[PDB]
């Protein structure tokens, strides 16, 4: 019954009030405690005062314009408060979003036109405010985005974002294209899909254009002015309501399709979005709005939301804020970038280095075989010109930054070297000892290795303080993580200059101390080995794939094993054997290596050879090799599916703890982001380190329940699941 | 307690879906036509003894809404004290109405009860009533909803029934249905549908394709709410050991969409002697069970064991078996699990040839086994039906 | 008779009103599942595999209430997949027909422990949404002389001579006895409040009640808020040809309220109750079904009440409490007049005029109300009966154990 959070017996004020001689109130949002407008306790009270004043002065108001005094329009909420919401705080969570929506609902049913002047990014709570208005104008300014990306933090649009979009575009279109994945749109795309009505050039002409639309709307459409389509007498929802015979025919197929795209992963946010969208389309707008709040409070108090907010907000900020950056060091600009090696990996490095406005000197052996590296850069730009994501001027200056060559003398000015020739430690030593003297003394000499330690390679250079390990993933154009491997000789400055380079090419950097397999390659090995171990124990191979997909992984393990050659796994299984057997230590082989060698003996090495755990024809994946069940006696061991899911998640989580114990990783934020974006650890966990503190099962929730379940797996599947002492007392 | 006998059991012919003869007939008249046929058989019957009319209807909506059993009582001029209740247990609605009528008589508080079903699927298609499991995502998501058509293909994939194995059964159902019609097995129970003038509308089950060949069945393309994405991947998320679903079911080996109705009179022995009626069969036992809702149609297997356990009988003591032919693989699995003899199963053909009028199929395949036990002079029969949502119902009768 | 049917539990949801109702945001499936989960709290160690069937009455089985909502409640609540599930519709007595059928199934010996009840979300699924043969078959509407239950009640008041004051005097009596029962705490153990997915309260009381009802306010109301369409007065009088003019005495203040709600009743044999450690609360002594003329429609409880008295070999004085669903004020006034029922034994804890008439769930609600009022008074027997559309009637005698 109130517009305010409290109603019994002191925050700042965010909104400025400007009424003109016409009677148009201009609500300019300007939060003095931060350079961005955000949905905190200050806004809710500030908008409460503004809406109450709109009603008490309605006899002298002709229309409302909502703008912002920041470079952005509005973005997000107070994440530091929402991550603390407990299940007994569901009443407070419910009342808060209900208060937020009653404000927008009064502003929406004011009887007067309300226009949103979107001067920049309008995300989450920002687009939800603009959706309550009757008209939306956005400036085609650079950096502006529009969308409802709450689902990427384990949440849903709870400020009317679900109720209004499903009511503007129908159930199917709103869920698929806007709600289910939180897709972010540029203003040109937003005006096409219907989120935005008009477009202007600069932000200077937004408020004048908004007032010009209010004046025209009152003249031409005097009755329907300030009336949303669903508040009219003859409103019909696009695609029909769940009562419509056309929609009710395909309506049962929506939850089944959601289980297909999520592969059965326990991600409850898209489930709640689809449920609030359909149940809301069955009732009136106000009852639909309240159903949206109850599903919203069900996610905020849940654990999966706390996992995602930890990884995709706090942990990702602490990394981009220069957490793993050495203290106090400044920047040294990267003039020319020498990318030694022009294979599949070498091409992607030069592309993302050229797409960042830096000059590249691609160098290889055959000018013919080194033209494929620039041909890969043109294969992407030609696809981008067709999609309209880049211009010919922007695409030619990019390829002009790339300077394909083969002369070692063309390095007079290069201060940054990445080697991605191929893998052989002795062969790496000699090829490195070539450009060291040709480049300037402040030139970094990187290397792309997956398992070979850096400190051993660093001996083949004089300036060992500048020998570093920059590990990219395939394909480099899309993979966002860059694993920077710190050797024993690498200095504080040489590491920081690589940390600054990663953020410049728009990627996520983590810093890792020198070790065998480092972090990404080492943890992903326990994931595939645990699955092949299950295959040898007699588990159905189809059950192994279903366990990997329902766990939340992007690719099932047996399928992933064929994508990274089984003989490549065997070679690493020997390099690690020689590694321990040279430090006076014996090597206990993983039970998966018997499966790897049994497949290699059978002549099924993976995808390149054309036969692995799957069969491959026409370049595509056909199905599981039918003789696989007979070879490993599949069906003899039938454990429950939840034990298979846990065996794969616990192996990676315990291996992450062994990395944090050995000083391989410095902070837990790098462990989460490294696992999520590097090897594909399921995002609902929030990272392989958050998975421990955020575990949840029949044994409870927290580190203690994780230890209990880890020991429960140890007594039934092996002592590799016993937890380290760092998780114990 | 009190024994419940079957005194009469009739049914209309089954008109096909596309260009059907019964499409112009309201589903209420399909029942009123059968009430008038019972009157013609027993004119001196005191209809005030009939204490209830229990009709099964899976889609009680529109033409079939508003308690069509009460509309049948009023429109047919029956005594206004004769009640009238509609129920819905999916495919077993026709059999559950009979079982409930037999259970009400066994409890003693009811003397003579009409029971049966009705479903005009050409006028009120399946799923026209909306549904909670379907048109609500939160429940559709948690219970892992999947249609019967997918679950039937999964039964064929798990049990190894090939496309030829299920199409060979559909041929057998077409032949036994054509051979039964020729011998006049149905001439007494199939009451032809007429209009208000007495003109003939339908006197035979027009869904039958008696000239079906093994070659013609092979050219049929598989029909797998299906053809909408999702349901294949949902079933494999629960049956994670199965890799791919072998879609073997077509329109030729699955039950037919038809219109029809059936009626079964049930009463105690005292109600029979007092009205001068000849008891034809005795309800020996009934049972309710079910199985996994994602495989759905494996409910008849524990429901048949539960009803043989109540009657203290075995598979040997049952002379005739009658399982509804919703899908060919469902009947084959039933034959394999219980080791049913081949010459005892659906001896007069099934729903693949004649059709599956949902809410009335239970009372049709029951009245078929009453006819056959008399014609063969056999002793016992067992009738069961698979159900959506993973349920199962079974009933044992004995000739008198 | 060998296996007697007993009542072990009987719960119901609070009844939310139609306009601005508190239960309009709750799906009718959620109402049933909440009552299933409450029976789990009261008996956590019950072997639910003993539960052989779930029978739910529902008069509008379409939309949210379609697709055998009894079977949807079995799957959604997580009950064993062998626990059956069937929806039936006998108009207003669908809730009691489920309880009676569950009792007949227990007596027949082929069911051990059965759940029975009803659900009706009239604010989401209004009455008449399930189509109907009448209207869609004018040849049948014309032949059976269809008259809605509203006019039939006005016709009963005209023939028996029940004034506007007479029907409003009962409406005030129902409001007063409901507020006294509520504040007295009679419904504390049976009315299970409705909560959301976060545990927050949605409703905990019968919000259709207007406990501050006065004689004067009931006289300011207006009659008959389909009934306002032409014909039905003439169609009813063409059947009851000796009446000259129908006195419209019924309003929204003396007619049953349009509400949302659901109810559940656990019924089983004495052997099954001892097996699961349950304590029986009542016994199903006898059930009867009859009917009266289909034009006046509402009458029917009287020949069914007399039928259930002869089946149990009892008289009116042997029955301690009488409970008739207050679909309309004149219907209960005629029922008391015909069988000469004392005022004190008739709808003692109020009725549908004050608390509501959730169509399919009413029969299971008023029955569960009598189970509590028998124990609270230490009385012996109670008679539950309901008027039905179309002209039917259902009665049931229960005896406290
Ligand atoms: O409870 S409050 O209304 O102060 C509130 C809580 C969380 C967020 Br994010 C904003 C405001
Ligand atoms: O109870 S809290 O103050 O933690 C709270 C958190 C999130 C929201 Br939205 C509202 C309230
Ligand atoms: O901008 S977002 O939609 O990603 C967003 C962020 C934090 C919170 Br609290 C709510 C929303």
């Amino acid at each position: 019954s109130s517009h305010h959070h409290h109603h019994h017996s002191m925050p700042d004020n965010t909104i400025q009030w400007d009424k003109d001689a016409d009677g148009i109130v201009t609500l300019t949002m300007d939060d003095p405690s931060g350079s961005t407008n955000v949905m905190n306790e200050a806004y809710i009270e500030s908008m409460g005062k503004a809406v109450d004043r709109l009603v008490a002065e309605k006899d002298s108001i002709t229309g409302v314009v909502v703008a912002s005094a920041k470079k952005t329009f509005f973005a997000g909420g107070d994440v530091k408060t929402m991550i603390q919401a407990r299940p007994e705080d569901a009443g407070d969570v419910f009342n808060t979003v209900e208060t937020i929506k009653r404000q927008l609902r009064t502003l929406e049913t004011l009887g007067k036109p309300v226009v949103a002047a979107i001067n920049g990014a309008a995300l989450g709570g920002g687009l939800e405010i603009a959706l309550a208005c009757h008209h939306r104008i956005a400036a085609d300014v650079k950096g502006s985005q529009l969308g409802l990306p709450e689902v990427t933090l384990g949440l849903l649009p709870g400020g009317g974002g679900v109720t209004r979009t499903v009511r503007m575009f129908g159930i199917q279109n709103a869920f698929v294209s806007v709600l289910a994945q939180g897709t972010r749109f540029k203003p040109a795309k937003a005006k096409e899909i219907g989120l935005v009505d008009e477009l202007v050039a600069t932000v200077e002409e937004l408020v004048p254009a908004a007032k010009a639309w209010i004046k025209e709307e009152l003249k031409a459409n005097p009755d329907g002015a300030g009336v949303q389509p669903w508040d009219k007498k003859g409103y019909k929802m696009p695609g029909g309501t769940p009562s419509s015979p056309g929609l009710a025919a395909i309506l049962p197929s929506f939850p089944s399709n959601l289980r297909k795209q999520l592969k059965g992963a326990p991600m409850p946010a898209p489930r709640a979005i689809l449920a609030a969208a359909v149940e809301g389309a069955q009732v009136d707008f106000d009852t639909a709005s309240r159903i949206e709040s109850r599903y919203f409070a069900s996610l905020v108090t849940g654990q999966v939301a706390k996992n995602m907010m930890q990884a995709f907000f706090f942990d990702l900020q602490a990394i981009n804020a220069g957490g793993s950056r050495p203290e106090g060091i400044g920047k040294t600009p990267i003039k020319r970038i020498g990318v030694l090696g022009a294979g599949m990996m070498g091409a992607g490095i030069a592309y993302v280095s050229a797409k960042a406005g830096y000059e590249v000197v691609l160098k290889d052996v055959s000018l013919e075989a080194a033209a494929k590296g620039k041909g890969y850069s043109e294969k992407l730009e030609a696809k981008a010109l067709e999609r309209g994501r880049t211009t010919q001027e922007r695409s030619d200056a990019l390829l002009a930054r790339i300077t394909p060559t083969a002369d070692a003398a063309d390095f007079k000015g290069v201060d940054f070297v990445i080697e991605a020739v191929f893998e052989n430690q002795e062969l790496k030593h000699k090829v490195f000892g070539e450009i060291e003297d040709i480049v300037e003394p402040n030139a970094i000499l990187g290397s792309n290795t997956s398992t070979l330690p850096i400190t051993g390679l660093a001996t083949g250079v004089k300036r060992q303080e500048d020998f570093i390990g920059i590990h990219f993933f395939s394909p480099v154009d899309k993979m966002p993580l860059v694993e920077i491997i710190k050797g024993e000789k690498t200095s504080d400055e040489a590491l920081a200059r690589v940390f600054d380079y990663t953020l410049a090419i728009g990627k996520t950097p983590i810093v890792v101390n020198d070790s065998r397999g480092f972090f990404t390659s080492r943890v992903i090995g326990t994931f595939v080995n645990e699955a092949l171990a299950m295959l040898g124990e007699g588990v159905e191979p189809a059950s192994i794939e279903q366990a990997g997909s329902q766990a939340g992984y992007p690719a099932p393990p047996l399928q992933l094993s064929d994508e990274l050659n089984l003989e490549l796994m065997h070679k690493i299984a020997v390099a690690t054997r020689k590694g321990v057997e040279d430090a006076g230590g014996t090597y206990q082989p993983h039970p998966a290596e018997a499966v790897v060698e049994k497949m290699i003996e059978l002549g099924r090495s993976g995808r390149l050879k054309g036969a692995g755990f799957y069969e491959y024809a026409d370049g595509k994946r056909s199905g599981l090799w039918p003789g696989l069940r007979e070879t490993f006696k599949s069906g003899s061991s039938q454990p429950p599916l939840q034990d298979m899911i846990d065996r794969m998640l616990f192996a990676e989580a315990l291996e992450t703890q062994k990395c944090l114990d050995e000083g391989v990783l410095t902070s837990t934020a790098d462990a989460n982001i490294g696992s999520i974006m590097g090897i594909g650890f399921p995002p609902w966990t929030g990272g392989s380190a958050q998975f421990i503190v955020g575990y949840s099962g029949p044994a409870g929730t927290g580190k203690a329940a994780f230890v209990a379940r880890a020991r429960e797996l140890a007594a039934a599947y092996g002592d590799r699941f016993l937890p380290p002492e760092s998780l114990l007392s | 307690s009190e024994e419940a006998f079957i005194y009469e059991a009739i049914r209309t012919p089954r008109g096909k879906q596309k260009n059907g003869s019964l499409h112009e007939v309201k589903p209420l008249s399909l029942v009123v036509g059968l009430i008038d046929e019972l009157r013609k058989r027993h004119p001196d019957l005191d209809e005030n003894l009939i204490s209830d009319v229990i009709l099964g209807c899976v889609s009680p909506v529109g033409d079939q809404g508003g308690d069509i059993a009460r509309a049948a009582v009023l429109a047919s001029g029956m005594p206004v004290t004769s009640g009238g209740v509609q129920l819905n247990r999916f495919c077993a609605s026709g059999l559950e109405a009979v079982n409930t009528a037999a259970q009400k008589v066994r409890s003693g508080w009811d003397d003579l009860v009409l029971a049966g079903g009705v479903e005009s699927m050409s006028r009120v298609p399946m799923g026209s009533d909306g549904g909670a499991m379907g048109l609500d995502p939160a429940t559709n998501y948690d219970v892992m909803f999947v249609p019967q058509s997918i679950g039937a293909d999964l039964i064929a994939t798990i049990e190894g029934f090939s496309r030829e194995d299920v199409d060979a059964y559909a041929l057998r159902s077409q032949q036994k249905a054509a051979e039964a019609w020729s011998g006049g097995y149905f001439a007494k129970s199939v009451v032809p549908v007429r209009d208000q003038n007495g003109l003939l509308i339908l006197d035979h089950d027009e869904h039958m394709r008696p000239d079906t060949t093994k070659e013609g069945l092979a050219k049929l393309k598989p029909a797998f709410l299906a053809a909408l994405g999702g349901f294949d991947d949902v079933a494999l998320q629960k049956y994670h050991w199965v890799e791919k679903i072998n879609h073997v079911h077509t329109g030729g080996n699955s039950s037919g969409i038809v219109d029809g109705a059936a009626l079964v009179m049930i009463g105690s022995a005292a109600a029979g002697k007092l009205q001068g009626l000849t008891p034809r069969a005795r309800i020996v036992a009934t049972a309710t069970s079910g199985a996994d809702p994602v495989i759905m149609l494996t409910g008849p297997t524990p429901a048949t064991r539960k009803v043989l356990d109540r009657a203290g009988l075995t598979v040997d003591d049952i002379d005739l078996f009658e399982l509804n032919e919703a899908f060919a693989s469902v009947v084959l699995k039933f034959q394999k699990d219980l080791n049913i003899p081949d010459e005892k199963l659906n001896v007069n053909g099934g729903a693949i040839a004649m059709g599956h009028p949902l809410g009335a199929t239970g009372a049709m395949i029951l009245g078929t086994m009453v006819d056959e036990l008399e014609r063969r002079n056999a002793r016992r029969a067992l009738i069961t039906l698979c159900i959506g949502g993973g349920m199962g119902v079974a009933t044992i009768i004995e000739r008198v």
